[PDB]
């Protein structure tokens, strides 16, 4: 779908879950 | 999940519970990945070596979920399947490899602030992200410890080095399979569990920052042990099959 | 432990 894997309440938002950040910074 | 936490409300809106009709139970987790489509691991449907052999009337789905155990009026719906289809060349009788399964849903679900699909990777997105030491989300209901939620729980875990898998286990580990959690030495703990089986592993892509389903919770060896992993279908090997059976069935 | 659903989805 277009719109696949952005949710309503946070990324439609531009709002983060609490813990998202340790996703990324584990991304090296 | 051991040693998640509780979801946020809508953080994981793709999260499918898996529902016996008769005795009303919890089966599975599974994602959503579009209107029509729900995603789950083919043991959740057939594992012969329990006795477990569903047909689509045995079944709910039920999506849009927080609380494991509440009918959650006006925010959950709850659908009946058209049909399930297993991977053909999915291996209960040895180490569940091509651990895969879809369903379709008799209508479509109205997506909602609770109800919204996940992104399943291309080919690129999964050579990028899919690299031991990157964090994932596992998502579900099953039990804390090898004792159940009130609500969803979530915990992030790091994808593993797959010597380090194999070395892990005595089970033979194939190309369909990933494993992720922390090492002994690492402190930190979390795991899948009874219960979270078909439900989906998660990467949220830096790259057009939408969230892609990597894996499926598949097979562990007990909950949370030290020194063990836990296995997840590689659903981007997969894929070509899950395009075969929506192309042709939807 | 399940609360019931409605019998709409058990027809
Ligand atoms: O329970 C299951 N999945 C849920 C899950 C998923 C994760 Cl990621 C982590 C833990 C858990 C909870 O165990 C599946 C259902 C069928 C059996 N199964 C196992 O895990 C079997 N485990 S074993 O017997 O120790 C070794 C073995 C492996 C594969 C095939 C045969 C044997
Ligand atoms: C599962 O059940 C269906 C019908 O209930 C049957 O046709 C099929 O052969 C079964 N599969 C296994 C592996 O027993
Ligand atoms: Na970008
Ligand atoms: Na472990």
């Amino acid at each position: 779908e277009a719109d696949c894997g952005l949710r309503p309440l946070f990324e439609k938002k531009s709002l983060e879950d609490k813990t998202e950040r340790e996703l990324l910074e584990s991304y090296i | 999940i051991v040693e998640g936490s509780d979801a946020e409300i809508g953080m994981s809106p793709w999260q499918v519970m898996l529902f016996r009709k008769s005795p009303q139970e919890l089966l599975c987790g599974a994602s959503l990945i579009s209107d029509r489509w729900v995603l789950t691991a083919a043991h959740c449907l057939l594992y012969p070596p329990w006795d477990k052999n569903f047909t689509e009337n045995d079944l709910l789905v039920r999506i849009g979920k927080h609380s494991r155990t509440r009918y959650e009026r006006n925010i959950e719906k709850i659908s009946m399947l058209e049909k399930i289809y297993i991977h053909p060349r999915y291996n209960w009788r040895e180490n569940l490899d091509r651990d895969i399964a879809l369903m379709k849903l008799k209508k479509p679900v109205a997506f909602s602030d609770y109800i919204h699909p996940v992104c399943l990777p291309d080919r690129e997105t999964a050579a990028s992200l899919l690299q031991a030491g990157y964090k994932g989300r596992v998502t579900g209901w099953g039990n804390l410890k090898e004792g159940q939620p009130s609500v969803l729980q979530v915990v992030n875990l790091p994808i593993v080095e797959r010597p380090v898998c194999k070395d892990s286990t005595r089970i033979r580990i194939t190309d369909n399979m990933f494993c992720a959690g922390y090492k002994p030495d690492e402190g930190k703990r979390g795991d899948a569990c009874e219960g979270d089986s078909g439900g989906p592993f998660v990467m949220k892509s830096p790259f057009n920052n939408r969230w892609y389903q990597m894996g499926i919770v598949s097979w562990g060896e007990g909950c949370d042990r030290d020194g063990k992993y836990g296995f997840y279908t590689h659903v981007f090997r997969l894929k070509k099959w899950i395009q075969k059976v929506i192309d042709q069935f939807g | 432990d399940f609360e019931e659903i409605p019998e709409e989805y058990l027809q």
